[PDB]
DNA sequence: CGTCCCTGTTCGAGCGCCGA
DNA sequence: TGCATCGGCGCTCGAACAGGGACG
């Protein structure tokens, strides 16, 4: 029940860089904290045991630093593997507890989302339903925001979203968003607008259609 | 009644009587535990109530073992042991394993219980009497004495030895590589197995003993840190000597040369050819202390040489098993403590430095008692004998707290000394 | 040479129990200090300690869950188990087991991990996906890049395999992670091919659902009106 | 009746036989007197007529109480006592009101005819044979022997005590929530029962004792606070030491002093701070008992201060287990130390004082330690728990002391209490040879066959000095040399000896001593600003040592 | 090397106080 | 014409003891 906190959760950097992640305790855990690495795949490995001891086979560029309430993991100089999610576990007292994890990412020039909106397939409509898909592709950074609007009127009922993980090769993101209405509620309007607000254009990128 | 076995007769060293040592105060906590352990030892008939007619006494106290959390009665039988030294040492002395010092791991099992199953020579019983004190002296003392071999009496392991050898025949023949040594209420078990396999063979011994009557304490293994239980095993290899070392100053003022002379002088009694003439010459006239005397090339020749004599253990030091063992401790400060064990003066058999348990709490008393236990353990392992301690403390100060930190089944002999830091014959920088 | 492998039912009726098995080699649950730990990681969330079974059955349970948890072992077979009574949807997560070991007076870490087991709590019944194409409408294609899509809606359980043109297309593809909708899964994939390619050259989306032993194709014909 | 407890076996010391001591003659009046007394005793089972074959005798005479005019039988057991085996005394300390707990209901009882109710070992009886002479030269006297515990015999206390313990034993197993303070033949009983339920238990007890020969006369305090027990008066919430009046006599013989100091000490237990270090020094010096001694005013001051306190009425309270123990030490006139043990601020439990001085040369840090050690043990004894201390020494002073002393030391949990005369180390030897001060190479010597010798320094600046001494010894002199160097020196100096004896005394940071020479050396030390001593193995030739050596061995060496 | 000599430590004696 | 005995405490004094040295 010693709550563990890693404040910085999402962090972008670059190969070569030296990074440091924070792990603070709710109470002096006397250096009984360990560091775990979890690749994007999900396999989980042990980096450091006991505040700063290097688990065997772990690259000599990892360092544990810390004491009392505050502890820091320090990746010497980034390699492409290192870009992963990091965890700190405390073992001073059971129940054992982990930080919230800090996802280490890859810095890339900014990029606007390539918006595209799609009418409700013919087949979907034949069955009695209507989903309006809108892709927000390869944009940077992650922080993006969507907004549906029907005949100008903004709608939030039926909107399901899905964000991807930083793409491995081009370091960007993507986002699907689907407004699900009934076949008639769809056929009871004309305007469907997808609005993407991204830290690139002070103006929302919009795309729409009329049944 | 416990064993149809005939009791072996024991007689105090001629001309000496039994112990008439008074019972010291006890904290409620210990009394309560002492009362409980005694009431039940009484039921099972191991001890017996007795009154003033028995003119002997030995003191009692109990220690709550960090080992197993369970209290342990402790009767300070040092007087009695001294008064019956022909019996357990000369006559029925238990041989020592040279090889025990050589194992990589050695565990200690408290096998006192084995004793409660052997009758104690009927006549000899009056000598094991003890008294239980009462908070605020609400009632007189409650006295008792033993019928079975008492724990902590050097006679027991001596007597119970035939039974012990028997009990171990099995386990020892199916492990011709493990070493077992009995020293009073303990069993020193040492192996060269990987620790995990060692830790296992121990449980296996614990089993064999059980399948034979002998119960041995359940040691705790907490899951929260510090995993203190990791120390249970002793490792007679990280056991190294601490030779004396001559400093290395950039420039040597008068002061330094002086000090380097006293020490190099002291050491001359231990080591053979420590010569100091050449080096004292540098301090030939009434000079001021702070004067940076430049080291002679004639002198330097030997400073950096004597030190070569100071890198090898006192040569010609034999361990006579027929003699006693004395140990001195010097409070080097910074939780530091050094110690020498010898039989004759200046012919040390071992020198070392007990570092400092992180649980020292800036309590010298606590650390000294811990150092005394450590050195005692080393002594038993290495020569199978307890040293007499020349303790760097004030008798009346040590007597007020040592039990609070004691965690052993035995108690070594000790005296008090007040010798200032003459020369750091034994220290560094 | 130390390995661990979680096994379980992957999908569990709510209120019902499940039993996970960790099979390991390379060490023994008999060697003092060793123990096996069960960790959990809800979909998208972080690591959660569940319980640790020690070489001396001096087990430890996470307070929040000690009530429905039971750890156990079969030392002779190098297996450790985790029982979980009355599971709820919130129990849907990946469960790892890890060799945990106390080595010194200070060192105690989870040295090696398993890949996990996905336990999903859902009363849902296996349903094959309904596939709908996605072709732009009013904004007819221009001499640039066009982006076609595919919608795999209301299936169960996971996963579904989405590829474009039977594996031919793989550069401008994005298959987004699924989501829950009425206890069913819904996801989409997007492909971005140069306009000179579509519709002049058919672009079909292939959706495979192992669970229902189904495979379906959807040709992305341009929206007529 | 006589108790039915099994008797405790008594032997004579190894190799010794019983007392065969002659009976002096007695007045016809004294004789018939004893004859009454003994017939009553014989009739009561206490004694029995013995046979001719019994060769022993211990004197018996009678004397009367001037107030009653009634005679009493006094038997002189000195020789039996000398021949009676040793016992292991079981009365281990006297109980104290301070350790008592407050109890709902309380009763105190006293047993009647204590000793005379416990059977004496059947086999040891013949030794207690005594004779009450015939009115004349006529017939052999009347021979008797004891069948119970004789008054004034070596074993009666230990044996009655054990006996009483066995008797209470069962009653206590069946009533584990009724405290019974068993002191010889006095029983303090208390419980948290309702006056009724309680009395129904106190009855039950007296009955049990009766069943055992122990009579509980109507000399029992029932619902009667003040409870007169062990010399105190016990009230429901406070207890008092029965009034203590000291002989305020005209002149003063040594013996009078003892009767005063002892009485005062008895008072030190409740009367806050009592100094006695003062008038106590009077006894000092080989004085014969009746010899009068001039009551020094230094001593007069004490008595004055003291009496003043004894005038003021005080009290103490009972112990409440939950609220831990607090012991606060006060520094008094040099040597002395007072303390109060309490749990709730101005409500003392007990007050005492520590005044012994271990060692010739010592110092207030030590004495404070020695004080804290005593208080600890005394607490363990009354409450079985160690107390929390409030000491007049700053954590800082302590930090330095214990950290630098070569002897190991400690103090249980405490805190500084600002309230002088605070304790502090007065001076401090330097750690390094100070530059900007000479280096007096001291030394000294003497001749065992003459009692005299020289002793002085030889600084680096070609300087000398060599005061001659008579009635000294190497130790005295080498300690003397170091004295000079401390006067003939600035507020910064380096001294250098060949003697551990001297060096040792100094390092201890002494701040008081038995010998002036050292009090004067301490004086010189608290007066400098940078003293620093180094040691050198005398007789080796080291630097300015040969110098002072020959200079002092002048007419003793070569 | 075997004595002696000089301290400083400890502990019991001999008084007193207090208890039963 | 004992006022004992046993226990705890205080105070002092004076054996007995245990190093460091010093003479022979
Ligand atoms: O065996 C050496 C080390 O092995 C592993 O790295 C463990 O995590 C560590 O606790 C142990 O001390
Ligand atoms: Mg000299």
């Amino acid at each position: 029940d010693i709550q563990m906190t890693q404040t910085t959760s999402s962090l972008s950097a670059s190969l070569g860089d030296r990074v440091t992640i924070s792990c603070s305790a709710s109470q002096d855990i006397s250096s009984y904290l360990n560091w775990y690495q979890q690749k994007p795949e999900g396999t989980v490995k042990l980096l450091i045991y006991y505040t700063s001891s290097l688990h065997s086979g772990v690259p000599s560029r990892f360092s544990g630093s810390g004491s009392g309430t505050d502890y820091s993991l320090t990746i010497s100089n980034l390699e492409p593997e290192d870009i992963a999610t990091y965890y700190c576990q405390q073992y001073s007292k059971f129940p054992w507890t982990f930080g919230g994890g800090t996802k280490l990412e890859i810095k890339r020039a900014d990029a606007a989302p390539t918006v595209s909106i799609f009418p409700p397939s013919s087949e979907q409509l034949t069955s009695g339903g209507a989903s309006v898909v809108c892709f927000l592709n390869n944009f940077y950074p992650k922080d993006i925001n969507v907004k549906w609007k029907i005949d100008g009127s903004e709608r939030q009922n039926g909107v399901l979203n899905s964000w991807t993980d930083q793409d491995s090769k081009d370091s960007t993101y993507s986002m699907s968003s689907t407004l699900t209405l009934t076949k008639d509620e769809y056929e009871r309007h004309n305007s469907y607008t997808c609005e993407a607000t991204h830290k690139t254009s002070t103006s929302p990128i919009v795309k729409s259609f009329n049944r | 009644p416990i064993s149809p076995i005939e009791t072996v007769p024991v007689k105090l060293k001629p001309g000496m009587d039994g112990p008439k040592v008074k019972q010291w105060p006890l904290t409620e906590e210990k009394i309560k535990a002492l009362v409980e352990i005694c009431t039940e030892m009484e039921k099972e008939g191991k001890i017996s109530k007795i009154g003033p007619e028995n003119p002997y006494n030995t003191p009692v106290f109990a220690i709550k073992k960090k080992d197993s959390t369970k209290w342990r009665k402790l009767v300070d039988f040092r007087e009695l042991n001294k008064r019956t030294q022909d019996f357990w040492e000369v006559q029925l002395g238990i041989p020592h394993p040279a090889g025990l010092k050589k194992k990589k791991s050695v565990t200690v099992l408290d096998v006192g219980d084995a004793y409660f199953s052997v009758p104690l020579d009927e006549d000899f019983r009056k000598y094991t009497a003890f008294t239980i004190p009462s908070i605020n002296n609400e009632t007189p003392g409650i006295r008792y004495q033993y019928n079975v071999l008492p724990q902590g009496w050097k006679g027991s392991p001596a007597i119970f030895q035939s039974s012990m050898t028997k009990i171990l025949e099995p386990f020892k023949k199916q492990n011709p590589d493990i070493v077992i040594y009995q020293y009073m209420d303990d069993l020193y078990v040492g192996s060269d197995l990987e620790i995990g396999q060692h830790r296992t063979k121990i449980e296996e011994l614990r089993q064999h003993l059980l399948r034979w009557g002998l119960t041995t304490p359940d040691k705790k293994h907490q899951k929260e840190p510090p995993f203190l239980w990791m120390g249970y095993e002793l490792h007679p290899d990280k056991w190294t000597v601490q030779p004396i070392v001559l400093p290395e100053k950039d420039s040597w003022t008068v002061n330094d040369i002086q000090k380097l002379v006293g020490k190099l002088n002291w050491a001359s009694q231990i080591y053979p050819g420590i010569k100091v003439r050449q080096l004292s010459k540098l301090l030939r006239g009434t000079k001021a202390l702070t004067e940076v005397i430049p080291l002679t090339e004639e002198a330097e020749l030997e400073l950096a040489e004597n030190r070569e004599i100071l890198k090898e253990p006192v040569h010609g030091v034999y361990y006579d098993p027929s003699k006693d063992l004395i140990a001195e401790i010097q409070k080097q400060g910074q939780g530091q403590w050094t110690y020498q064990i010898y039989q004759e003066p200046f012919k040390n058999l071992k020198t070392g430095k007990y570092a400092r348990m992180r649980g020292a709490h800036t309590n010298d008393v606590k650390q000294l008692t811990e150092a005394v236990q450590k050195i005692t353990t080393e002594s038993i392992v290495i020569w199978g004998k307890t040293p007499k301690f020349k303790l760097p403390i004030q008798k009346e100060t040590w007597e007020t707290w040592w039990t609070e930190y004691w965690q052993a089944t035995w108690i070594p002999e000790w005296e008090f000394v007040n010798t200032p830091p003459l020369v750091k014959l034994w220290y560094q920088l | 040479q130390i390995t661990l492998k979680e096994s379980g039912p992957g999908i569990v009726q709510p209120s019902q129990p499940f039993r996970l098995t960790c099979t390991f080699s390379g060490f023994s649950l008999s060697t003092s200090g060793i123990g096996v730990t069960w960790i959990r990681q809800p979909s998208g969330k972080g690591l959660e300690w569940l319980a640790t079974i020690w070489w001396d059955d001096d087990n430890r349970y996470n307070p929040s869950l000690k009530s429905r948890l039971t750890v156990s072992k079969d030392t002779s077979n190098n297996q450790a188990f985790l029982n979980m009574m009355t599971v709820e949807t919130a129990d849907t997560a990946i469960y790892y087991c890890a060799q945990s070991a106390i080595t010194s007076v200070t060192d105690s870490a989870m040295d090696h991990w398993g890949q996990g087991t996905s336990v999903t709590v859902s009363s849902a019944k296996t349903t094959p996906p309904s596939v709908y194409p996605l072709a732009p409408g009013s904004a007819a294609q221009t001499n640039s890049m066009v982006t076609l899509g595919c919608l795999v809606k209301g299936y169960f359980p996971e996963p579904v395999t989405v590829t474009w043109n039977s594996g031919s297309l793989s550069s401008g593809v994005h298959t987004f992670p699924a989501v829950l909708q009425s206890d069913l899964y819904t996801l989409s994939s997007s492909v971005t091919v140069p306009s000179s390619t579509w519709p002049s050259e058919t672009v079909t989306c292939n959706v495979a659902h192992p669970a229902s032993s189904t495979k379906v194709d959807k040709k992305i014909v341009p929206a007529d009106c | 009746p006589i108790s039915p407890i099994e008797t405790v076996p008594v032997k004579l010391k190894p190799g010794m036989d019983g007392p065969k001591v002659k009976q002096w003659p007695l007045t016809e009046e004294k004789i018939k007197a004893l004859v009454e007394i003994c017939t009553e005793m014989e009739k009561e089972g206490k004694i029995s007529k013995i046979g001719p074959e019994n060769p022993y005798n211990t004197p018996v005479f009678a004397i009367k109480k001037k107030d009653s005019t009634k005679w009493r039988k006094l038997v002189d057991f000195r020789e039996l006592n000398k021949r009676t085996q040793d016992f292991w005394e079981v009365q281990l300390g006297i109980p104290h009101p301070a350790g008592l707990k407050k109890k709902k209901s309380v009763t105190v009882l006293d047993v009647g005819d204590a000793y005379f109710s416990v059977p004496l070992d059947e086999d040891f009886r013949k030794y207690t044979a005594f004779t009450i002479p015939s009115i004349n030269n006529e017939t052999p006297g009347i021979r008797y022997q004891y069948n119970v515990l004789p008054q004034g015999w070596k074993g009666s206390p230990a044996i009655f005590q054990s006996s009483m313990t066995k008797i209470l034993e069962p009653f206590k197993k069946q009533n584990p929530d009724i405290v019974i303070y068993q002191y010889m033949d006095d029983l303090y009983v208390g419980s948290d029962l309702e006056i009724g339920q309680h009395r129904t238990k106190i009855e039950e007890l007296r009955q049990h004792l009766l069943r055992w020969g122990l009579t509980t006369p109507d000399k029992k305090h029932q619902k009667e606070p003040p409870f007169l027990w062990m010399g105190y008066e016990l009230h429901p919430d406070k207890w008092t030491v029965q009034p203590i009046v000291l002989p305020e006599k005209d002149s003063w013989t040594v013996n009078d002093i003892c009767k005063l100091v002892g009485k005062l000490n008895w008072a030190s237990q409740i009367y806050p701070g009592i100094k006695v270090r003062q008038l106590s020094k009077l006894l000092r010096g080989t004085k014969a008992l009746t010899e009068v001694i001039p009551l020094t005013e230094e001593a007069e001051l004490e008595l004055a201060e003291n009496r003043e306190i004894l005038k003021e009425p005080v009290h103490g309270v009972y112990y409440d287990p939950s609220k831990d123990l607090i012991a606060e030490i006060q520094k008094q006139g040099q040597g002395q130390w007072t303390y109060q043990i309490y749990q709730e601020p101005f409500k003392n439990l007990k007050t005492g004082k520590y005044a012994r001085m271990r060692g010739a040369h010592t110092n207030d840090v030590k004495q404070l330690t020695e004080a804290v050690q005593k208080i600890t043990t005394e607490s363990i004894v009354i409450w079985g728990k160690t107390p929390k201390f409030k000491l007049p020494i700053q954590k800082e002073t302590w930090e330095t002391w214990w950290t630098e002393y070569w002897q190991a030391t400690w103090i249980p949990e405490w805190e500084f209490v600002n309230t002088p005369p605070l304790v502090k180390l007065w001076y401090q030897l330097e750690k390094e040879p100070i530059v900007g001060a000479e280096t007096f190479y001291v030394d000294g010597a003497a001749n065992r066959e003459t009692k005299l010798g020289k002793a002085g320094y030889v600084t680096n600046k070609g300087r000398q000095k060599v005061v001659p001494l008579t009635n000294t010894t190497n130790q005295k002199t080498e300690l003397q040399a170091i004295y000079l160097a401390l006067q003939d020196s600035g507020l910064e100096v380096n001294i250098v000896t060949d003697s551990q004896y001297a060096l040792g005394i100094i390092q201890a940071q002494p701040d008081k001593s038995e010998s002036e020479l050292v009090n004067q050396i301490i004086e010189q030390l608290i007066k400098k600003e940078k003293v620093y001593l180094a040691w050198v193995p005398a007789h080796k030739g080291i630097g300015g040592n040969e110098q002072v050596d020959k200079l002092v061995s002048a007419g003793i060496r070569k």
